[PDB]
C-alpha cells in the first residue's frame, strides 16, 4: 500500500537503495522508448499499433513515476528515521551506563 | 509505625526508616495520606510508587506503613458505580465534599456502609455444616438484572457457627460467622482480595460460546468467544473507543467492567449519560444497562502511576463476578497508557530499559494480565460456570504496528482485529483491515455454527475468498488500468465492493446499524454471496457460446437488485422484527434467480 | 522439595480445602433430596463419600483424611460425582408441588450419571429453562400475563414429575416454548398475552387441562382474567 | 495562609545545564517556587522538580547564564506555583511568566489558583451538547465544532493558519436559530505573529474580552511549558467560578513540545519517539483536558490547540499524541494552499470526535449527519480517482468516475472555497452540500437512505 | 473602519488608566500601613514584646546550632532581651542547645522600621524577619480580603472553587 | 555428602525487581541457591548471579513479592542446583522448576545432575545420520532431519507453529526400508496452548512416554530460565544413561530470552542489539548445543525448539542468534497462513544443515538429493516471476516464466498442503515432487544430472 512494508533495517535500506535505482533506471529507458515511438509516430502522422504502444508504455511510465518510486521513496525515508530512532535508544541506555560507572566509581572512593 | 520521606521525583518518592517494609504494602505519604506502594528495597529505605499527585510533599513527612498490600473491596454496591484508579466511589466523593474538582488524599470506603441490603441465605446451610473458599451462603438483591452472591472468601474454610436469617444488612454487619481450628472469623458482604493476585478457579476451560458483538464484521469474519482476549491497535480515529462500546452496549455479556485507563474524560462522560438511557428487556419489563455495568475512570490528565492500579483494579472485580457464575466482558481502552505509566516510573527509577525505552518486563505484566481471562469452572461448592473476556484497546504511535505494546500484545491475544487508518479516513467505519486481522477461535466456534445455522460457515469461507482475490487483483489493476481483466475478474471485483460498502462498513449511530442481530449479518451475507455464485455462473456458462454476459450486461438488467442489496442494511431491527427481515431478504433472493432466469 | 505444588492449579492447601468442602455440598444435597433416606440406590452410590459425613466429624479431621489419602480427595472425579447429584437436587426442587416416583427419580439419575458431559447436555438447558420460569414466578404481581403464565408453569411442573426429563415428551417440549415465549413477551403487550393463553388452552388434548394442577382459587383468578379480556 | 518567615540560601552545590542544584536546604518541597538573585542585581525564578536530604533541583526560568555558585541568592516561597487570577484580566496582556507588559498595574487577585489545576470529576463532567457555528463550511458542515470541545489545527510552516484562528474568533457563534472571552498563548512565535492577532483582536472590537499571553521567539524556553497553563488557569477561573464561557486558543503547541523536549534532554528522561520525553503524552494531557462543561455551572471552555507538523509528518509525535487526546481536528494543508484555496482546510484526514451527537434533528437539520458522510465518500473516491487517472489517462475513466471528478473539483470550489470574511450558515453549508450530491444519481448516494434522499434530492 | 478602531484605542487606554488608579489606592494603604508599623515600634512596651516573638520565631525556622542575630543599633537593648527570653524557650520547644550570637559589627540599615534578621554559622542561611518582610509576605497573601474590603465584592463570582 | 549444617541469614541488603541482594554472607558460592522464606511463611528459591566479597546478588524464581528487608530468611544450601532425576519421570507432567503439578509425588532422587551441563568432548561425538520420517513434505522432501539434529521452528505471532510441533511429535519415526520419549518444555506458554499439547498426547496414546516441563504465561518469568535447563537434564540422563531416544521440544525460547532480558537489567548489564545482554549467544549455545549421539551409547537427543519472531522478521537478535546456533529451520510463514496453506512453511529462508549427508542412496532414495534441489531452485524462480508479473502483467511473462508461475501454484497446493491428520512417507514425498517436476520438460531441469532424470522424470 504506501511502504513495501520490510522491517527497518541497515540490509532494508541497502536493497531500498538499490530498488530506486533500477526504479528509476526502467523510468528513463521506457521514457526513451515512449519518445522513439512518439517521433516515429508523429512522423507517419501500422498506424494504430503505435498509438496503442505509445499508451501502453506511458502508462507503464507513469504508473513508475506516480506509483511504485513514491512507495519506494516512503519506504527508504520510513527506514531512514526508524533507524536513528533505534541509534538514539542505544545512545540513551549507554549514556546512563557511563553514568552509572561514574556513581559507583564514586562510591568506592 | 512510620517512616518519613527522603526525596521526591515525581510519580517516585523515596522514604527512610522503613526496615520492616515490604514490597507491595501500601503507604500513606504525607500529611494528606497519599496512597502509594512501595517498588524497591535498599536497606532501611523504600521505593514508592505513589498513585497521587506528589505536588506539596516535602522531605520529612511522615509515611504510615500499611501491612494489607493494594487490594480491592468485593460486595454489593459495585454494580452502576463509577470507581477512579483505586476505587475511590467518585459519586461519593462528589456528593460529600460538593467539590467539582477530586481532592488528594481522599480517604473514602469503596462501598457505602449505609445501604441496607436485602439479604437472603441460601436455605441449605445449618450450624455444624462444612463451609469451603468459594461457597454462596446467601443472595443480596443489587438490581433486578444481577443477583449479588455472597461467598466465602479464598484462603478461608470452617464449619458454620451462625448464618444471618433473611432481612436486611449493610455492609458493616456480620452475615456468617466461622471457625476452624479454635480460631473464629466473621464475615461481612464485602471481602478484600490483594488487586495483584489471580482469583483461583477449579479449571480453565475451553472457549465454545461467541461473544456477540453489535458489529457485521468483528463478528462475521473475525468471531471472539466468551473468555477470550482480542486487542484493537487502532491508530487515532479509527474508531476503536466506538467498537469498545458498541460492544459494551450490545452484548451477550452478563457483567461489563469498562476500564478508562489514561482516556480523555469526555468518554467516560458520555457513557454515564448515555447508558441509563439505553435498555435490555429482562423477563417483558424494559430496564436500564447501568444496572448490569461498571466502569473505573482513569483519564488522561490524572496521576499516571494510577493507571496501573487503574487496569489491575478492573480486571479483580472482573474475576469476582466471573465467581459467581456471570459472563463477564471487560474492556480496557488503552494499554498502551498503561505500558506507558510503566515507562514513566521505570525512568524515574533510573532502570535499565529494553525496547523503545519500555521496562524489560513489558511483556511479563501484559502476559500474567491476559492470562486471568478466560472461560472457568468456579471454585465454590454450588458448580458455577463463568468467564472473563478481554477486549484492550493499543494506541500503537503512528498507527506502526512495530512499537513493543503492539508487538508484545499480538503475541498474546488470540484475536486480532487490526484497524486501518485509511479506511477510517473514508468514514468506511469499523475501520477494519480485514487482510492483517485473524481469529483463532473459528475452528473453537465452528462446532456452535454448524449446531445452530450451519449456512454461516461456507458463507463466512466464501466472503474470505472474494475480498482477498479483491486485493490480489487491485495491487495489479493500479498499475494496468482495468484493461486486462476477464469478465470472471471484474464481478469478482464489483462483488468485493458491495460487500465492502454495504456489509462490512455500518453507521454505529444510527437506529439501525446501532445493533446488528446475527442472523441479520448472515441473512444478509447470504444474498450477497449468492448473487456472487449466479453472476459468476451466468458468465462462465455463456463467456463461450454466442452472446457473453458481460458486466455490463447484468450490471444494466439487474440495476434495481444491485440497489436493493445495498438498501439490505436500513432494515431498523427495533421497528421491523425478524419476521419482516427474514422475509424482505427471502424477497430479494427471488428477485435475484426471476431476473436470472430472464437474463440467461 | 514442596516450595510450589500448585496441585492441577490450585495451591495444595486450597485444593484440599476444596475436597473438604465437596464432600459436606454432597451431603447436604442427599439430605435435602431424600429427607427419609429412600433412594437407598444412590446413597450407596455415594457411601464412600457419606461415610465422611452424617458423622460426628470436626472439619480439620476431614481435611485430614484428605491429605492422607483416607477419603475419596479427586477433586475433579468428586465433581463430577457431585454435579449429578446437583442438577437431580434442581430437578426435583424446581417443581417442589409435584414429587417424583422413587422409581423416576433413580431413572433419571443412572440417564444423567452415565452422560459423557452432564453440564453441556439437554438435561443442563432444560433445567435452566425451567429455572428461569419459575424463578420468575418467586416474586411477581398477578397480573394478567402472571396469572397465565402460572397456570401453564404448574402445567409444566406436573407433567416433568411424571415424565422426568430424559424423553423429548411434547407435551413438557411445547410448554418450555410457550412458558419462555410469554415470559419474555413485552408486560404491556396483553392482548398477545391473552391470544398467546388461549392458543394453548385450545391446542391442547385436555377438555381442561390445568383440573388438578391448580388450586380452585387459581382456577377462579385464572377464568376472571380471560372474562375481564373478553367483556368489552 | 503562610504567615512563618520564608528562608534566603547561599548554598548552591553546583549547576548543571539548567538546573541549579542547593545544598543545606530546610524540609525540602517539592515543586515549590525559588526565588534567586544573581551578583548583578537580576532577578529570576525556578521550580523545584527534585528533592532528596538536603539538596534540591531548582529548574531556573529565565536560564542559567550568569549563576554564580557563591554569591548567588535563593528563597524558597515555601508553595507552589499558585497564581493571581481575577475577572479583569480580560483586556490585559501578559507576558509567558504571568506578568503585564501593556503598561498596567499587576494583577489584583480576587484568588491564587495552582498553576497545576486539578482533574476535573468524570462524574460531575457534562457531555457536551451544544454547537458553534464557525461560519467556515469545511467545519460547521463535515467537522463540527461543539462547546467545550477540544479542536487543534493541523498545520505546517507558511500555511495560514493564523489567519484561520482569527477568522474563528470573530465569526464564531451559536446554531440556536453570545460573546466569548478569548485567552489567547502566543508562545514561541515572531512579534508580527503576535501583532497580527493582538491588532485583529483589536480590529474586531473584542479585545475587552481578549487575554493574551505573549512569549515570543526572543524569550526563555523554560517559560514556554508554563504560558499555556497560566492560560488556561485563568480560564478554569473565568469559566468555571464565574459561569463565562472562554474560548482558549495555544498558539504553536509545537513550540511547547520543543521546550519540553529540551527540559527532557537536560534531565536525561527516557525518550520516546523523535527525541521527546516518555511522559509527553501525559503532560499534554495535563494541558488539554483543562477543557469541557461541567454539570450545574453555566461555563464552559473550548480549546483550539493549534500546532504545526513538523515535516507535514501527520505522524509526528506532536500531532501524533495531540490527536490521541482531542476530540479530532481541523487539519490543513500545503495541497490546498498552493492553489490559492482559503480556508486551506483538507476535510478528509480529519474528524470531530463529538459531531455525531451535536447535530441532526432538534441541533441543526435532519439530513446533518447524511450530509456529511456521504460528502466524505464522494471527495474520498474523487482523490482515489485521480490517483487512477494520473497513470491510466483520462480515456481509461468511465462515466461512474467521471462523475466524482465533476464532484471533487466543484466540491473545493464551492464547498471549501470561502474567503477570510465569508461567514455561512450551518444551514447553507448543508444546502450546498445538496447541490454538490445532486451531481450524482439517487442509486449512487449509498451512505444515505432512501428515507432522507425522498425529501432532500428532489429540490 | 477608523472611528471604532480609535473608540477601541480609547476604551482600553480608559481601562488601563483606571486599574493604575486602583493600584495606586492599594499602594496609599501599605505605605500608610509602614508608618502604622513604624509607630507601634516606638512603642516600647508593644515593641519589645514583638521582638520577643519575631527572634524566637526566626530561631524556629533555622534549627541552627549556631544563631547570629542582625538588627539596627538603636533596637540593640531590647534584642538583647528578645534572645535571652528566647533561648530558655528554644531549648525546651526543640531540645537542642543552641549558641546564639548577636553581631555587633554589621547592622541592618537604619531606614529599616525594626525586626532582626538571623544568620546560621557560616552566613550561608539566613531568615528575614523585619517588619518590611512580614507586611509584604502577609499582604500578598490578604489582597484577595483587601481588594474586597476596599472596593467591593465581584458580583460575577458564584462559586469559590 | 555434604554433612554440615546450612547457615540462615536475615541479613538482607535490598530487593530490586527480580533481585534479592544480601550481605555479611560466609564465603558466598557462585551459582549456589538461596531458599527464601517470606515473613508470612512462603517458601521461595533462587539462585545466586554473582558473588563479591560478603555480598551476593539472588535470583529469585518464583518472584520477589512480599519480600521484606528484615525477616526474610535466607537459606544457603551450600551447592549448585543439581536437580533429582529418574527413568520414571515419563508418564508425570511437572511446573517450571520440576515440581510435582499432577497430583503425584515429588520425583525421586535416582540420581542427580548439575542442570547447567556437563560438556561433552567433540571427539567422541558421533556424527547424526538416520533420517527422521516427520510425515511433512516441507520437512521429509526438502529439509530433512536427521537424527541428533537441532532443527528449531521460526515463527511470528498467530501462525499455526504449536500444530506443526504437534503433528510432528505425533508422526514421528525413521524412514524404513522404535518410537521417541518426549520432554516437552512450556516457557510462557498460555493455558489453551498448554491443553493443546497435553490433550493431543493424551488422545494419541502417548502419555506412558511424556515427560512435561510446564511454565505458563501466568507463571512466574525469572522461573522459566532454568525451565529448559531442567527439561534438557532429564533428556540427557534419559537417552545417555537409560539408553532411550528423546525428542526435545523447546515451546519457546523467546520468552526464555525475554526473561533473560529481564535480569540482565535488572543487574545494569551493558546490553547488545535491542536490550538484550551481550552474553545471549553463549545462553542460547549451552541449551541448544545438548543434542546430537555420544560414542558407547544407542540413545540419542533431537531438539526442534520453537521461536515466536518479534515484528515478523527474522534479523531480531533472538532469531538471528539462534540461526547461528542451530542447524537450519523451518520458518512458518504468514503469506502461506493467510492463503489457508497447512503447512505454511516457506522452503527458501529455510535450511537443513545435515539434510545433505542423512539422505540417498542407503537411507532414503538415489535421487532425493536432486529432486529437493531442483525443486527448490523451481520454487525460487517462481517467486522471483511473481514478483515480476505483479508488475508487469500476466500478459507480459514468456512461456517458461508461465511454466514456473503454474509450479508455484501447483507447487503449495500439491506439495506444501498437507493438512494436521494425514502423514507421507518420504518415498511419497518425492513422488509428488516428480509430479511437480514433470510440469516442465526436462530440457528445463537443469540441477538433476541427465542419467536420474531418464530413470525417474519418463514414469
Ligand atoms: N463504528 C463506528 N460507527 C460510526 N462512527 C464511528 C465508528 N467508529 C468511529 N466512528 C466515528 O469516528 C470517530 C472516531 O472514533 P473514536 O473511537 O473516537 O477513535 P479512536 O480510535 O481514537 O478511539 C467517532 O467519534 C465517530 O464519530
Amino acid at each position: 500500500k504506501d511502504r513495501i512494508e520490510i522491517f527497518p533495517s541497515r540490509m532494508a535500506q541497502t536493497i531500498m537503495k538499490a530498488r530506486l535505482k533500477g526504479a528509476q533506471t526502467g523510468r528513463n529507458l521506457l521514457k526513451k522508448k515512449s519518445d522513439a515511438l512518439t517521433l516515429r509516430f508523429r512522423q507517419i502522422l501500422s498506424f494504430v499499433t503505435l498509438d496503442e504502444a505509445i499508451k501502453i508504455t506511458n502508462r507503464r511510465v507513469n504508473a513508475i513515476e506516480h506509483v511504485i518510486i513514491p512507495r519506494i521513496e516512503r519506504t527508504l525515508a520510513y527506514i531512514i528515521t526508524e533507524l536513528d530512532e533505534r541509534e538514539r535508544e542505544e545512545f540513551y541506555r549507554l549514556k546512563k551506563i557511563q553514568e552509572k560507572k561514574k556513581i559507583i566509581k564514586e562510591k568506592s572512593e | 509505625t512510620f517512616g518519613y520521606v527522603h526525596g521526591v521525583s515525581g510519580p517516585v518518592v523515596t522514604a527512610c526508616d522503613m526496615a520492616g517494609a515490604a514490597m507491595y504494602e501500601l503507604v500513606r505519604v504525607g500529611h494528606s495520606e497519599l496512597v502509594g506502594e512501595i517498588i524497591r528495597l535498599e536497606g532501611d529505605m523504600a521505593t514508592i510508587q505513589v498513585y497521587e499527585e506528589t505536588s506539596g510533599v516535602s522531605v520529612g513527612d511522615p509515611v504510615l506503613r500499611t501491612g494489607k498490600p493494594l487490594s480491592v473491596e468485593l460486595g454489593p454496591g459495585i454494580m452502576g458505580a463509577i470507581f477512579d484508579g483505586i476505587q475511590r466511589p467518585l459519586s461519593d466523593i462528589s456528593s460529600q465534599t460538593q467539590s467539582i474538582y477530586i481532592p488528594r488524599g481522599v480517604n473514602v470506603s469503596a462501598l457505602s456502609r449505609d445501604i441496607k441490603w436485602e439479604f437472603i441465605p441460601s436455605k441449605n446451610l445449618r450450624v455444624g455444616s462444612h463451609i469451603t473458599g468459594g461457597d454462596i451462603y446467601g443472595i443480596v438483591n443489587e438490581n433486578s438484572l444481577i443477583k449479588h452472591k455472597i461467598m466465602l472468601p479464598p484462603r478461608s474454610r470452617g464449619s458454620v457457627t451462625y448464618i444471618a436469617p433473611p432481612g436486611n444488612y449493610d455492609a458493616s454487619d456480620v452475615v456468617l460467622e466461622l471457625e476452624f481450628e479454635g480460631v473464629k472469623e466473621k464475615l461481612s458482604m464485602v471481602q478484600v482480595w490483594p488487586v495483584r493476585q489471580v482469583r483461583p478457579v477449579t479449571e480453565k476451560l475451553p472457549a465454545n460460546h461467541p461473544l456477540l458483538t453489535g458489529q457485521r464484521v468483528l463478528d462475521a469474519l473475525f468471531p471472539c468467544v466468551q473468555g477470550g482476549t482480542t486487542a484493537i491497535p487502532g491508530a487515532f480515529g479509527c474508531g476503536k473507543t466506538v467498537i469498545s462500546q458498541s460492544l459494551s452496549k450490545y452484548s451477550n455479556s452478563d457483567v461489563i467492567i469498562y476500564v478508562g485507563c489514561g482516556e480523555r474524560g469526555n468518554e467516560m462522560s458520555e457513557v454515564l449519560r448515555d447508558f441509563p438511557e439505553l435498555t435490555m428487556e429482562v423477563d417483558g419489563k424494559v430496564e436500564s444497562i447501568m444496572k448490569r455495568t461498571a466502569l473505573v475512570a482513569n483519564t488522561s490528565n490524572m496521576p499516571v502511576a494510577a493507571r496501573e492500579a487503574s487496569i489491575y483494579t478492573g480486571i479483580t472485580l472482573s474475576e469476582y463476578f466471573r465467581d459467581m457464575g456471570y459472563h463477564v466482558s471487560m474492556m480496557a481502552d488503552s494499554t498502551s497508557r498503561w505500558a506507558e505509566a510503566l515507562r514513566e516510573i521505570s525512568g524515574r527509577l533510573a532502570e535499565m530499559p529494553a525496547d523503545s525505552g519500555y521496562p524489560a518486563y513489558l511483556g511479563a505484566r501484559l502476559a500474567s494480565f491476559y492470562e486471568r481471562a478466560g472461560r472457568v469452572k468456579c471454585l465454590g461448592n454450588p458448580e458455577r460456570e463463568g468467564s472473563v473476556s478481554i477486549v484492550g484497546a493499543v494506541s500503537p504511535p503512528g498507527g506502526d504496528f512495530s512499537d513493543p505494546v503492539t508487538s508484545a500484545t499480538l503475541g498474546i491475544v488470540q484475536v486480532f482485529w487490526g484497524l486501518d487508518k485509511k479506511l477510517a479516513q473514508r468514514k468506511h467505519f469499523p475501520s477494519v483491515n480485514w487482510l492483517i486481522s485473524y481469529s483463532k477461535y473459528m475452528r473453537a466456534l465452528d462446532e456452535y455454527y454448524d449446531k445452530h445455522f450451519t449456512e454461516f460457515v461456507p458463507l463466512r469461507t466464501k466472503a474470505k475468498e472474494i475480498l482477498q482475490e479483491e486485493e490480489d487483483l487491485a495491487e495489479i489493476v493500479q498499475l494496468v488500468g482495468k484493461a486486462s481483466l476477464a469478465e470472471t475478474d471484474k464481478i469478482t471485483l464489483e462483488v468485493a465492493k458491495l460487500i465492502k460498502d454495504d456489509f462490512l462498513q455500518q453507521n454505529g449511530y444510527t437506529p439501525y446499524d446501532r445493533f446488528c442481530p446475527f442472523y441479520k449479518t448472515v441473512g444478509m451475507l447470504s444474498n450477497m454471496i449468492s448473487f456472487y455464485d449466479m453472476a459468476r455462473r451466468a458468465v462462465e456458462t455463456t463467456a463461450q457460446s454466442d452472446n457473453k454476459i458481460t458486466w455490463s450486461i447484468i450490471r444494466e438488467h439487474m440495476g434495481e437488485i444491485l440497489y436493493k442489496l445495498s438498501s439490505m442494511k436500513f432494515k431498523d431491527p427495533v421497528k421491523d422484527g425478524e419476521a419482516k427481515i427474514k422475509a424482505d431478504y427471502a424477497q430479494l433472493l427471488e428477485d435475484m434467480q426471476n431476473a436470472f432466469r430472464s437474463l440467461e | 522439595i514442596k516450595v510450589g505444588i500448585k496441585m492441577g492449579g490450585l495451591t495444595s492447601e486450597q485444593y484440599h480445602s476444596q475436597v473438604v468442602g465437596k464432600i459436606g455440598y454432597i451431603a447436604r444435597c442427599m439430605q435435602t433430596i431424600d429427607p427419609e433416606n429412600n433412594l437407598k440406590k444412590i446413597r450407596e452410590d455415594y457411601q464412600d463419600v457419606l461415610i465422611w459425613a452424617e458423622k460426628n466429624y470436626r472439619f480439620e479431621e476431614i481435611l485430614e483424611a484428605s491429605k492422607s489419602g483416607k477419603c475419596p480427595n479427586d477433586l475433579d472425579a468428586l465433581s463430577r460425582r457431585s454435579l449429578i447429584l446437583q442438577e437431580l437436587l434442581r430437578l426435583v426442587s424446581s417443581i417442589s408441588p409435584f414429587k417424583m416416583k422413587l422409581d423416576l427419580i433413580e431413572s433419571q439419575y443412572e440417564k444423567m450419571k452415565q452422560h459423557v458431559n452432564l453440564w453441556k447436555s439437554d438435561y443442563h438447558v432444560k433445567l435452566n429453562q425451567l429455572n428461569q420460569l419459575t424463578d420468575y414466578l418467586k416474586n411477581a404481581a398477578p397480573t394478567p400475563k402472571n396469572n397465565f403464565l402460572r397456570a401453564m408453569t404448574s402445567v409444566l411442573q406436573m407433567q416433568i414429575a411424571q415424565y422426568g426429563i430424559t424423553e423429548d415428551n411434547e407435551g413438557i417440549n411445547q410448554l418450555f416454548k410457550l412458558g419462555l415465549h410469554l415470559l419474555a413477551m413485552a408486560n404491556e403487550k396483553i392482548d398477545e398475552q391473552y391470544h398467546l393463553f388461549k392458543g394453548y388452552v385450545k391446542d391442547q388434548p385436555e377438555e381442561s387441562p390445568f383440573e388438578g394442577i391448580l388450586p380452585a382459587e387459581d382456577q377462579k383468578i385464572l377464568v376472571k382474567t380471560m372474562i375481564d379480556y373478553a367483556m368489552p | 495562609y503562610l504567615s512563618q518567615p520564608r528562608l534566603t540560601y547561599k548554598t548552591v552545590s553546583g549547576v548543571n545545564g539548567p538546573l541549579v542544584i542547593l545544598d543545606h536546604v530546610k524540609f525540602p518541597r517539592y515543586a515549590e517556587i525559588v526565588h534567586l538573585t544573581l551578583p548583578d542585581g537580576t532577578k529570576r525564578s525556578g521550580q523545584v522538580l527534585e528533592v532528596s536530604g538536603s539538596k534540591a533541583v531548582v529548574q531556573v526560568f529565565e536560564g542559567t547564564s550568569g549563576i554564580d555558585a557563591k554569591k548567588t541568592s535563593c528563597e524558597f516561597t515555601g508553595d507552589i506555583l499558585r497564581t493571581p487570577v481575577s475577572e479583569d484580566m480580560l483586556g490585559r496582556v501578559f507576558n509567558g511568566s504571568g506578568k503585564p507588559i501593556d503598561r498596567g498595574p499587576v494583577v489584583l487577585a480576587e484568588d491564587f489558583l495552582d498553576i497545576m489545576g486539578q482533574p476535573i470529576n468524570p462524574q460531575c463532567r457534562i457531555y457536551p451538547e451544544e454547537m458553534i457555528q464557525t461560519g467556515i463550511s469545511a467545519i460547521d458542515g463535515m467537522n463540527s465544532i461543539a462547546r467545550g470541545q477540544k479542536i487543534p489545527i493541523f498545520s505546517a510552516a507558511g500555511l495560514p493558519h493564523n489567519e484561520i484562528a482569527a477568522q474563528i474568533c470573530r465569526q464564531a457563534g451559536l446554531v440556536k436559530k453570545e460573546n466569548f472571552a478569548i485567552v489567547f498563548a502566543a508562545m514561541g512565535v515572531n512579534m508580527e505573529t503576535a501583532r497580527f492577532f493582538k491588532s485583529d483582536f483589536e480590529e474586531n472590537g473584542s479585545m475587552d474580552n481578549v487575554c493574551l499571553f505573549l512569549n515570543l521567539a526572543n524569550d526563555p524556553t523554560i517559560e514556554r511549558i508554563i504560558t499555556p497553563r497560566l492560560a488556561l488557569t485563568t480560564a478554569e477561573f473565568l469559566a468555571y467560578q464565574c459561569e463565562k464561557h472562554v474560548l482558549v486558543i495555544l498558539t504553536d503547541m509545537s513550540s511547547y513540545a520543543e521546550a519540553l523536549r529540551e527540559v527532557s534532554a537536560a534531565r536525561e528522561e527516557v525518550p520516546g519517539r523523535r527525541g521527546f520525553p516518555g511522559y509527553m503524552y501525559t503532560d499534554l494531557a495535563t494541558i488539554y483536558e483543562r477543557a469541557g462543561r461541567v454539570e450545574g455551572r453555566n461555563g464552559s471552555i473550548t480549546q483550539i490547540p493549534i500546532l504545526t507538523m513538523p515535516n507535514d509528518d501527520i505522524t509526528h509525535p506532536i500531532p501524533d499524541l495531540t490527536g490521541y487526546i482531542t476530540e479530532g481536528q481541523i487539519y490543513v494543508d500545503r495541497q490546498l494552499h498552493n492553489r490559492q484555496i482559503y480556508p486551506p482546510i483538507n476535510v478528509l484526514p480529519s474528524l470531530s470526535r463529538l459531531m455525531k451527537s451535536a447535530i441532526g434533528e432538534g441541533m441543526t437539520r435532519k439530513d446533518h449527519a447524511d450530509v456529511s458522510n456521504q460528502l466524505y465518500a464522494c471527495y474520498a473516491i474523487g482523490k482515489d480517482v485521480q490517483a487512477m487517472k494520473a497513470v491510466v489517462g483520462e480515456e481509461a475513466l468511465t462515466s461512474d468516475d467521471l462523475l466524482y471528478l465533476e464532484f471533487l473539483q466543484k466540491f473545493e470550489k464551492n464547498f471549501i472555497t470561502q474567503g477570510p470574511y465569508e461567514n455561512r450558515t450551518v444551514y447553507e453549508t448543508l444546502d450546498i452540500g445538496w447541490q454538490l450530491l445532486r451531481i450524482f444519481p439517487k442509486e449512487m448516494l449509498k451512505r444515505i437512505p432512501q428515507s432522507t434522499l425522498s425529501e432532500f434530492y428532489p429540490r | 473602519q477608523q472611528k471604532k478602531i480609535q473608540m477601541s484605542n480609547l476604551m482600553n487606554q480608559a481601562r488601563l488608566k483606571v486599574l493604575r488608579a486602583r493600584d495606586d489606592l492599594i499602594t496609599d494603604l501599605l505605605n500608610e500601613a509602614k508608618q502604622r508599623l513604624s509607630k507601634v515600634v516606638k512603642d516600647t512596651t508593644r515593641y519589645q514584646v514583638l521582638l520577643d516573638g519575631l527572634v524566637l520565631q526566626g530561631l524556629y525556622q533555622l534549627l541552627e546550632p549556631r544563631m547570629i542575630v542582625r538588627c539596627r543599633k538603636q533596637d540593640f537593648p531590647l534584642v538583647k532581651a528578645a534572645v535571652q527570653k528566647a533561648i530558655p524557650m528554644y531549648k525546651i520547644a526543640t531540645k537542642k542547645d543552641v549558641d546564639v550570637q548577636i553581631d555587633l559589627e554589621a547592622y541592618l540599615p537604619e531606614d529599616i522600621a525594626g525586626g532582626v534578621e538571623i544568620y546560621n554559622g557560616d552566613r550561608k542561611i539566613k531568615v528575614s524577619n523585619t517588619l518590611e518582610s512580614r507586611l509584604d509576605l502577609i499582604a500578598q497573601q490578604m489582597m484577595p480580603e483587601v481588594r474586597g474590603a476596599l472596593f467591593g465584592a465581584n458580583a460575577n463570582r458564584k462559586f469559590l472553587d
